[PDB]
């Protein structure tokens, strides 16, 4: 099995640790949703490759800008996320975290994944912003973000409903392994 | 890590870690305090354990079975005592505190109340400015010690070989040399993120939400610091490269 590493990046309020959780224990926790997401090594079989995936999040690194780069050494596959609540988490993806993980890692597949689709149709969602003049990302507005940064693909999920989540990390893979 | 302080911190929360009839003892928002300061112990707990691996298995095993040139280890593991001291330190008082709240007659029913003084401490006055330096000093040695290690199991067929040795248990697939630096970098910045979620569930006394909100002002006041004082050492770089910098 060949060993290749993940790093997620996106805003604070994007959901990145929540996803690393969910596709890690392959259960959305019924008890207790940690703080933190240490690391993780997973077993996947992609299109009939075996590969160990060394899994990093960004967490709490978001406004240390000589702290965080020490996390891009080597990556193989960047997950870079924004939240489907929250046009605002999309709108820093082109001119703050595209060009950082351009620089650290060049030659490197981004794959911009929009989390939370599950609140897309969300009434408490859409009524909240409605307020500030905004609704939900649309699929549309996604791809098109995706496009314009360059990224090796786009792609949704929910880590609450456990949607989309495996998909992604299978895809991250077969781009790390490219 | 101990036998005894793996048991204590094996389940995944605080509510599964005491016996159900004390739980059902807790109101809601206590249960929700107490889960994060376990999951703050219980990752500490982890962080000493990582350093252990780094200190014990890695670089005390490469000085007594391999020949490496003097100042190799030091550069592969740059501060691990001076990091092992102060987290060792602060998991002892974390688990002293674990302790002493104990009920009488029980192993694992108790609840902390007084946290944020642990903190304020932990984060102020001569244990700060160590940890300061301290992760100044690693931070800016972290990109140094991954290229080191690199060349070493590219060239070295001994260094290859113990590492293979060492790192082939399961219990070690998350931890091998460069995944074992980079969670310590990681660490500090998890700590404000786990102190402002126990914040949220530390209203009931009015002194613990005083006493977490200053811990939390002096845990993000020592990342400014160390943030700020970081700059990347590279072996064979020259004076003309660091001046225009
Ligand atoms: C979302 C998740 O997985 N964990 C979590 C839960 C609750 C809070 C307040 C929080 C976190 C993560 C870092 C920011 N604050
Ligand atoms: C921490 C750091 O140096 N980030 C970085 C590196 C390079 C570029 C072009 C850039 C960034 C930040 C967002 C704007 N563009």
């Amino acid at each position: 099995a060949i060993r290749k590493k993940l790093v997620i990046v996106g805003d604070g309020a994007c959901g990145k640790t929540c996803l690393l959780i969910v596709f890690s224990k392959d259960q959305f926790p019924e008890v207790y949703v940690p703080t933190v997401f240490e690391n993780y090594v997973a077993d996947i079989e992609v299109d009939g490759k075996q590969v160990e995936l060394a899994l990093w999040d960004t967490a709490g690194q978001e406004d240390y800008d000589r702290l965080r780069p020490l996390s891009y050494p080597d990556t193989d596959v960047i997950l870079m996320c924004f939240s489907i609540d929250s046009p605002d988490s999309l709108e820093n993806i082109p001119e703050k975290w595209t060009p950082e993980v351009k620089h650290f890692c060049p030659n490197v597949p981004i794959i911009l994944v929009g989390n939370k689709k599950d609140l897309r149709n969300d009434e408490h969602t859409r009524r909240e912003l409605a307020k500030m003049k905004q609704e939900p990302v649309k699929p549309e507005e996604g791809r098109d973000m995706a496009n314009r940064i360059g990224a090796f693909g786009y792609m949704e999920c929910s880590a609450k409903t456990k949607d989309g989540v495996r998909e992604v990390f299978e895809m991250a893979t077969r781009a790390a392994l490219q | 890590s101990m036998e005894m302080d793996e048991k204590d911190f094996a389940a995944d929360s605080w509510s599964l870690a005491v016996d159900s009839s004390f739980l059902q003892q807790h109101k809601k928002e206590v249960m929700k305090q107490q889960d994060v300061i376990y999951e703050l112990i219980q990752t500490e707990l982890h962080h000493v354990r990582t350093l252990k691996i780094m200190t014990r298995l890695f670089r005390t095993g490469m000085l007594e079975e391999l020949h490496l040139e003097p100042g190799v280890v030091q550069g592969l593991f740059p501060c691990v005592d001076e990091l092992s001291d102060i987290h060792t330190r602060f998991l002892s008082q974390l688990l002293e505190r674990r302790r002493q709240a104990l009920c009488p007659g029980s192993t694992r029913n108790f609840v902390i109340h007084r946290l944020g003084d642990l903190l304020i401490s932990q984060f102020s006055g001569p244990s700060a400015e160590q940890m300061c330096k301290t992760y100044s000093e690693f931070c800016s040695r972290h990109s140094k010690a991954l290229k080191l290690y690199k060349e070493l199991y590219a060239r070295d067929k001994r260094f290859q070989q113990f590492i293979r040795k060492v790192t082939r248990p399961a219990v070690l697939k998350r931890h091998g040399v460069q995944e074992c630096i980079l969670l310590v970098t990681q660490r500090i910045t998890k700590y404000p993120l786990l102190i402002s979620r126990i914040l949220q569930h530390s209203h009931g006394i009015e002194e613990e939400r005083q006493d977490l909100t200053t811990a939390l002002g002096l845990v993000k006041e020592l990342l400014s610091n160390v943030d700020e004082g970081i700059y990347q050492l590279e072996k064979g770089a020259r004076l003309q490269e660091i001046y225009n910098r």
